């Protein structure tokens, strides 16, 4: 079980831990979150008090450094840093959990919603869609917008998620324009899984990355490319059947995590609509349709 | 975006558009079987891709082998009207191709898009107004070359004859459209409208009458006049 320290809490803020969230008050003891599960990417957020403007946060795997968290005062953010001493940092930890001014990753046993939620997401990959290659943690705010949405403007602060697009020479092949754009499995299968992602790992991984990010962060570009990757699958009407039983699972934990507050600007009408009724697919996700027909109802 | 009334007069302007109208393209007739089902029969049918400005007319004729042993024909007829505007635009030096084209059904717009990715310069439009170019297939010696034909085939044709000569494309369209709308409201009254008086003929090489100018306008008027009755008869007014 790992520890990410905290130098000082200066402003008060709400901090995130994957799905938990809690308040720090302005200049409390708060000096960190220990007991965190070593296996998984985790993401720590953050919503200041005084200007819930800009959610931002950071996913990095405790494998792979010693990371802790520090105020500054000039660019006015919590920032992730890479504590390349190794004794002290086991001192600095040490001392902040024999006073006790650390929360503790709220884990309940029995729960494996983190694991669902995170299942094909690899820090390596996470940091080819978010590139700042000087760290081994990874920045996501609000506002970062996509590459594809670039097109449609700062190119080193862009999400470089996989571009979809169902109007375009990748998804259509010359000669099959109506078969292809009616039936995609030709873009699912060769282009993006033979081709770009290589496997259905991969896909997944990039699915529920861009999820956390609509999620955690309000991130539009990646609500957009959570439902594209979606709709991409559901449109096609040749799926291998153990991509189509894992997509269930995967929605179904999604759907079930989401805020029910916040379904209103998450969750994409048209898209689930064709997916869960109108589409290939319509019957192939029994788990996800029963979810949302018990939460979503308006919805749909 | 869409064609409307408010941004008419830019059918007219220099830039090359066509119009395309997808109405004619798969045509059936309903009928009982032996068994008493009801079943459907394929007639020849057509694509009207049409120049407003220049009128020339690109009637691409669909011979009804084209839907031998395919299904969801309403679906299909989009797809292969697509193909088809794709291959004639392909088939024009780039100079003549156009820079805009105007489906008169919505539901064109995504077929031809897709179709038409080779070509990103070319805008494909929908259009709020409500032209009769269904009507098409009342103009005897278009309705003749398609159910004539035995094989795919593309007949040229001028829809305007010679006004041109004399007349601008904004009243050459309005006249069209009139006409149009007339044999779609009334076909039996229209044609009657347009033959009544046999010294007035079509030349060969021509669609409808050689109507003086003065007669064209005595013309026009029969065929609002036309328009106004059968709107009466209908709503009961
Ligand atoms: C997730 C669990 O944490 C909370 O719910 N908190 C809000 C109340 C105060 C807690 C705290 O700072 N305790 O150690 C310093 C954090």
């Amino acid at each position: 079980m790992n520890t990410v320290p905290f130098t000082s809490a200066p402003i008060e803020v709400t901090i995130g831990i994957d799905q938990y969230s809690f308040n720090v008050k302005e200049n409390q003891p708060f000096h960190g979150i220990k007991d965190i599960p070593i296996g998984h990417v985790h993401v720590i957020h953050f919503q200041h008090a005084d200007n819930s403007s800009m959610r931002y946060g950071y996913w990095f795997d405790c494998r792979m450094g010693n990371f802790y968290i520090q105020y500054d005062p000039k660019d006015g953010l919590y920032k992730m840093m890479e504590e390349r001493d190794g004794a002290k940092f086991e001192n600095i930890v040490h001392n902040f959990k024999e006073r006790q001014m650390m929360v503790s990753y709220p884990k309940i046993d029995e729960d494996d919603t983190w694991y669902n939620l995170t299942e094909f997401v690899q820090m390596d990959k996470i940091r080819k869609i978010v590139r700042k290659d000087e760290n081994q943690f990874s920045y996501v705010d609000s506002s970062m917008t996509t590459v594809q949405e670039n097109e449609l403007s700062d190119p080193a602060h862009s999400l470089n998620y996989t571009v979809i697009n169902f109007k375009s020479r990748e998804a259509i092949r010359p000669g099959h324009e109506m078969e292809d754009f009616l039936d995609k499995s030709y873009y699912l299968n060769t282009v993006m899984l033979q081709g770009i992602f290589k496997n259905s790992s991969n896909y997944f991984g990039e699915l529920q990355f861009a999820f956390l990010n609509a999620m955690f962060f309000g991130n539009y570009g990646s609500s957009l490319q959570w439902h594209a990757m979606i709709e991409l699958i559901c449109s096609s009407a040749t799926v291998p059947k153990h991509m189509l039983d894992k997509l269930d699972e995967i929605l179904y934990y999604q759907i079930k995590t989401l805020p029910e507050q916040y379904s209103d600007i998450l969750l994409n009408e048209r898209v689930w609509n064709i997916c869960l009724y109108s589409s290939f697919q319509k019957n192939s996700l029994h788990n996800t349709e029963k979810i949302m027909e018990n939460k979503y109802p308006e919805l749909l | 975006g869409a064609m409307n009334s408010s941004n008419y007069a830019e059918l007219f302007n220099n830039d090359i558009k066509l119009f395309v109208d997808d109405t004619n393209v798969y045509r059936v007739t309903v009928h009982k079987t032996f068994e008493g089902n009801v079943a459907t029969k394929a007639i020849n049918g057509c694509i009207f891709t049409l120049n407003p400005k220049t009128g020339h007319l690109f009637l691409k004729i669909i011979h009804t082998s084209v839907w031998a042993g395919q299904k969801r024909l309403s679906q299909l007829a989009k797809w292969k009207t697509a193909e088809e505007v794709s291959a004639l635009v392909r088939s024009l030096p780039k100079e003549e191709q156009p820079k805009q084209i105007i489906v008169t059904r919505k539901a064109m717009l995504d077929p031809l898009e897709v179709h038409m990715l080779d070509f990103p310069n070319i805008a494909i439009r929908p259009t709020e107004l409500r032209l009769p170019f269904s009507a098409a297939m009342s103009i005897d010696k278009l309705s003749d070359v398609v159910m004539k034909a035995t094989e795919p085939q593309m007949v040229l044709f001028n829809i305007y004859d010679d006004w041109l000569d004399r007349i601008s494309s904004y009243t050459a369209f309005s006249r069209l459209t009139l006409l149009l709308r007339a044999l779609k409201t009334n076909e039996e009254s229209a044609k009657m409208i347009l033959l009544s008086d046999p010294t007035i003929t079509i030349k060969s090489y021509h669609l409808w009458p050689s109507f003086t100018d003065e007669q064209w306008i005595t013309i026009e008027s029969q065929m609002r006049d036309l328009i106004l009755t059968e709107y009466g008869r209908k709503y009961n007014v």
